[PDB]
C-alpha cells in the first residue's frame, strides 16, 4: 500500500502589502488516503472562521483542498497552515513566506 | 425519452421470415431491447443493441439504425412456437426504460393437405368443430348472440407429425345446425 | 437460481380491499420494478427500487405503495382496490439500471364492486364425431368451461390421470357470454386430438381440468348458491369401439 | 479555442472511522465541481449555481436514486477485491469516468479504477478491452470482457452520452467556463544569495487555469524553476517561473487563452 503525504503551499490571493486587506490561502494536495485535518494559524493559535472547498479529486487518484481566511498582513503578525494526515506522526506547520 | 412505435399485429407462414420494426424518438439513448412474451407468460430478454448494426443468435437477428431511430427483430425459419408478443423498449439518458405497446406475432401453419369439414361432437348429457381448413381461412363470429364461436386454434399432433386449424361453435337453442354455423 | 418469484398468480378483490403482491429474487439484483400491462399500451412502471433502502415512483404510482428493506423482496401494496386497477402485474429485477430485466410470472388481478358477480366454471367434455373418426382416422375431444367470473382459469387435459400437451389447443383468450355487460361471465374452449385408435381403446380415460381462482374459504357468503371459492372443476370421457 | 471535459469520480472507503463517508461521488466540468453525492446525505446536489438554475428537481431526484444504486454496487465491488487480495482493515476504491470535447470538434473518453490510489483497471473503448495491472485485476478483466453488451453500453456512453451531457453543461455554465480573465504578469529581481541574482516571472488573476510560462535568452533557458498553477480562491489562478543568472552574463514568455506576452 502506497500512502502519499500532502504537499502544503501557503500564499496570498493578491501581492501582500502591510495594512492591505488580503486572503491567506493554504493549498493541500497530492495526498492519499483522503482523511486530513487543516488549520490556519496566526502567531501559533488557531484562527476560527476559516473557509474550505469540498474534498477534491485529481486524475492521479490523490486529493486536494483549499483552506482560506480574510486577513490584513502586518510586519509583526506570523501566519501558518497546520496539516495532519496518516503519513504525519505529528501535525506539520508550514509558515507563510511573506512574499 | 419521448416516443416508441411498433405494429400491433403481424401474420406470417411457418418456415418463412418476419421483420418486426420499432421506431423511437429521443434526445439521449443507452440502448434498445427486444423481449419475447408468450400468451399468459413473463416477458423474456431476447436482444440488446446500442451501436449501429446487426447481432445474430440462431434464427433471431436484431438491427439498430441510430440516425434513423429504427430497430428491427428478424425471425428466420418461423416455427409455431414463435407465436408471441415481441416488446420493443429503449433506455433514455436517465436509464428510464420506455416500452413499446408490443407486436402480437401470429404464425400460420403450412397445411399441405387441406380437408375442411364441420363436425358435430357427442354432447355430454350442442358443440360444433370446424377443422382441417387452410390457414388463409378467417373464422368470423356470427351476429346471433345465442351462438358463440372461438378464434382459430392451431393444434400440433406430434403423434402423426400433423398440424391442423380448428374453431369451435356452440349454443343451447333447439334450432341450431353445425352445417353452415361458421358464417 | 429460481430467478423472480411473484405471488399470487391470480386474485379477485372487492372495491376497497387492500392486497400485497409478494416478489423475491435470489440473484443479488440491485434493481426491482413493478409494472402493470393493460391491452393496447406499453408496460407502465408503478414503482422501482435502485437498491435495498430506497424506492421511487414510476409513471403510475397512485393507488399503490412498495417497500425494499431487503435486496431479495419488493412487495407491492394495493391501498384500496379500484376497478381501474384490474390488470396484469409483473415484478422484474435487473443487476443494474441498464442490464436486462428478469420477470416474475405475473399476477392477474380483477376488482369487482360486488363478490356476488364471482362464479366457478361449469365444465363439459364433448366426445369426438363418428364422421371425423371415419374420414380422418383422428378424434377431436372438445372441453367447454362456461359461466365463470373472473377470467382466472387454467385448463389442463389428463389421460389415465396424467397431464398431456401434444395434440392440445386451448383458446388463448376467453369469450364473453354477454359482450355488452362489464361483469360478463366468461367461456373457454379446448381440443385434445388423438388417433381414432387411441380414442377407441376403452383403457384410456380422458379428463378436462379447469383450475378456477375465486373467493377464499375465509370469505363471508350470504347467497343461496355455493360459495364460489378457488376450486378445480372437471369433466371426463372413456374411450370405446362402438 | 480550448478543450473542455466532464468527469465523474467515485470514492469508496471500507471501515471508515465514524467521521468519513463510506462513499463520495463528485462531477467536474473542467476544474469546476458541478455535482456532489455521499453515503451521509444520500442526496445528489448541484455544486455550481448554473447547474442548480438549469436542471429541474426531477434530475436531482432521479440521479439520487441512481447514486444510491451505484453506492451499493461500489461497496460490493470493494468487498470482493479485498476478498481477492485477502486484505483486512480499511482500503479505498476509486473510479473516474469522463470525456473531452476539443476545438477541432474531436472527442476522447476514459474510464479507470484504482485500489488504494493505484491504477487497477483502464478501459480501452476502441479495442473494447481492459488493461489489468496485476493477477487480481486480470480476474475482474475476464468477467467484464465476457459481458459484450456492457462493453458496448460503455463505449456508447463515453462517445455519445458523455459528450451530449458536456455540451448541455457547457451551455448552462458558458459565462463561467468559456470566459477569459487575462493574467497580471510582473517580473521580480531578487538577490537570493550575495552576488547571485535570480529573476521571478509571476502571473495572477487569470482564468482558465491553463497557462504557459518560460524564460528565453536573446533560445529557451536551462534549469527553470516552476511554481504550480494555484487557485487564488476567487475563481482565478496564480503561477510563476524563476531563473538564476550567471556572473557577468533574458525575457519572460507567457501564453494564456490565445494571447502571447513578452517581458524583457
Ligand atoms: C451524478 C452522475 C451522473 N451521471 C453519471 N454517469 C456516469 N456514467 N457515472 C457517474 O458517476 C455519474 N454521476
Amino acid at each position: 500500500m502506497i500512502q502519499r503525504t500532502p504537499k502544503i503551499q501557503v500564499y496570498s490571493r493578491h501581492p501582500a502589502e502591510n495594512g492591505k486587506s488580503n486572503f491567506l490561502n493554504c493549498y493541500v494536495s497530492g495526498f492519499h488516503p483522503s482523511d486530513i485535518e487543516v488549520d490556519l494559524l496566526k502567531n501559533g493559535e488557531r484562527i476560527e472562521k476559516v473557509e474550505h472547498s469540498d474534498l477534491s479529486f485529481s486524475k492521479d487518484w490523490s486529493f486536494y483542498l483549499l483552506y482560506y481566511t480574510e486577513f490584513t498582513p502586518t510586519e509583526k503578525d506570523e501566519y501558518a497552515c497546520r496539516v495532519n494526515h496518516v503519513t504525519l506522526s505529528q501535525p506539520k506547520i508550514v509558515k507563510w513566506d511573506r512574499d | 425519452g419521448q416516443n416508441i412505435d411498433q405494429p400491433t399485429e403481424m401474420t406470417a407462414t411457418e418456415g418463412a421470415i418476419v421483420q418486426i420494426n420499432c421506431t423511437y424518438q429521443t434526445s439521449g439513448f443507452n440502448g434498445l431491447f427486444w423481449y419475447q412474451q408468450h400468451a399468459g407468460e413473463a416477458p423474456t430478454f431476447l436482444s440488446y443493441n446500442v451501436l449501429d448494426g446487426l447481432e445474430e443468435k440462431g434464427r433471431f437477428s436484431s438491427f439498430l439504425s441510430r440516425s434513423k431511430g429504427y430497430s428491427y427483430l428478424l425471425l428466420k425459419e418461423l416455427q409455431m412456437k414463435d407465436s408471441a408478443s415481441y416488446l420493443c423498449a429503449f433506455l433514455d439518458s436517465n436509464y428510464q426504460l420506455i416500452w413499446g405497446a408490443g407486436t402480437k406475432l401470429i404464425i400460420k401453419p403450412d397445411i399441405q393437405n387441406p380437408d375442411p369439414a364441420v363436425y358435430q361432437l357427442r354432447d355430454s348429457k350442442s358443440v360444433c368443430l370446424f377443422t382441417d381448413f387452410d390457414s388463409q381461412t378467417n373464422v368470423s363470429q356470427s351476429k346471433d348472440s345465442d351462438v358463440y364461436i372461438t378464434d382459430k386454434c392451431v393444434l400440433d399432433m406430434r403423434s402423426m407429425d400433423f398440424k391442423s386449424n380448428s374453431a369451435v361453435a356452440w349454443s343451447n337453442k333447439s334450432d341450431f345446425a353445425c352445417a353452415n354455423a361458421f358464417n | 437460481n429460481a430467478g423472480v418469484t411473484q405471488t399470487p398468480k391470480f386474485q379477485v378483490l372487492k372495491t376497497g380491499q387492500s392486497m400485497t403482491l409478494q416478489c423475491a429474487q435470489d440473484m443479488n439484483h440491485n434493481y426491482m420494478y413493478w409494472y402493470r400491462q393493460d391491452p393496447g399500451m406499453g408496460l407502465r412502471l408503478i414503482y422501482y427500487s435502485a437498491s435495498e433502502g430506497t424506492t421511487d415512483k414510476g409513471e403510475v404510482p397512485n393507488g399503490y405503495n412498495v417497500s425494499r428493506s431487503t435486496t431479495e423482496d419488493f412487495p407491492l401494496r394495493l391501498l384500496s382496490a379500484a376497478p381501474s386497477q384490474t390488470s396484469v402485474y409483473f415484478c422484474a429485477s435487473s443487476n443494474r439500471e441498464y442490464s436486462p430485466l428478469h420477470f416474475g410470472n405475473g399476477t392477474r388481478l380483477t376488482v369487482t364492486e360486488d363478490l356476488n358477480k364471482v362464479f366457478p366454471p361449469e365444465v363439459a367434455v364433448f366426445e369426438p364425431s363418428e364422421a371425423e373418426i371415419s374420414h380422418t382416422q383422428k378424434a377431436t375431444l372438445v372441453c367447454l368451461a362456461t359461466g365463470f367470473y373472473p377470467d382466472h382459469v387454467e385448463l389442463s387435459w389428463w389421460v389415465n390421470g396424467k397431464e398431456v400437451h401434444s395434440g392440445v389447443c386451448t383458446d388463448p383468450q376467453p369469450l364473453k357470454e354477454q359482450p355488452a355487460l362489464n361483469d360478463s361471465r366468461y367461456a373457454l374452449s379446448s381440443r385434445l386430438r388423438v388417433s381414432a385408435t387411441f380414442w377407441q381403446d376403452p383403457r384410456n380415460h380422458f379428463r378436462c381440468q379447469v383450475q378456477f381462482y375465486g373467493l377464499s374459504e375465509n370469505d363471508e357468503w350470504t347467497q343461496d348458491r355455493a360459495k364460489p371459492v378457488t376450486q378445480i372443476v372437471s369433466a371426463e370421457a372413456w374411450g370405446r369401439a362402438d | 479555442m480550448r478543450t473542455h471535459s466532464l468527469r465523474y469520480f467515485r470514492l469508496g472507503v471500507s471501515d471508515p472511522i465514524h467521521g468519513v463517508p463510506e462513499f463520495i461521488s463528485v462531477g467536474y466540468v473542467d476544474s469546476h465541481p458541478i455535482t456532489t453525492y455521499d453515503s451521509v446525505t444520500r442526496q445528489k446536489e448541484p455544486r455550481a449555481p448554473w447547474m442548480a438554475e438549469n436542471l429541474a428537481p426531477d434530475h436531482w431526484e432521479r440521479y439520487t436514486q441512481l447514486l444510491r444504486g451505484w453506492q451499493q454496487m461500489f461497496k460490493v465491488e470493494l468487498k470482493r477485491l479485498q476478498r481477492h487480495y485477502n486484505h483486512s482493515g480499511s482500503h479505498t476504491y476509486q473510479r473516474m469516468i469522463g470525456c473531452e470535447l476539443l476545438e477541432d470538434g474531436s472527442t476522447t473518453g476514459f474510464l479507470q479504477y484504482a485500489y488504494d490510489g493505484q491504477d487497477f483497471l483502464i478501459f480501452n473503448k476502441d479495442t473494447l478491452s481492459w488493461l489489468a495491472v496485476d493477477n487480481v485485476a486480470h480476474t475482474i478483466k475476464q468477467a467484464w470482457e465476457a459481458n459484450q453488451h456492457e462493453l458496448l453500453y460503455q463505449k456508447n456512453w463515453l462517445e455519445e452520452e458523455c459528450i451530449a451531457w458536456l455540451k448541455r453543461f457547457l451551455e448552462y455554465g458558458k459565462d463561467t467556463l468559456q470566459r477569459t480573465e487575462p493574467p497580471l504578469v510582473r517580473v521580480n529581481r531578487k538577490e537570493t544569495f550575495p552576488g547571485v541574482t535570480a529573476l521571478f516571472c509571476k502571473a495572477h488573476g487569470f482564468y482558465p487555469p491553463e497557462i504557459y510560462m518560460t524564460w528565453m535568452k536573446n533560445e529557451i533557458v536551462q534549469e527553470i524553476d516552476y511554481g504550480d498553477i494555484l487557485p487564488s480562491g476567487d475563481g482565478t489562478y496564480q503561477a510563476w517561473a524563476s531563473i538564476e543568472l550567471d556572473p557577468q552574463s533574458y525575457s519572460c514568455h507567457v501564453e494564456h487563452s490565445g494571447v502571447h506576452m513578452v517581458l524583457q
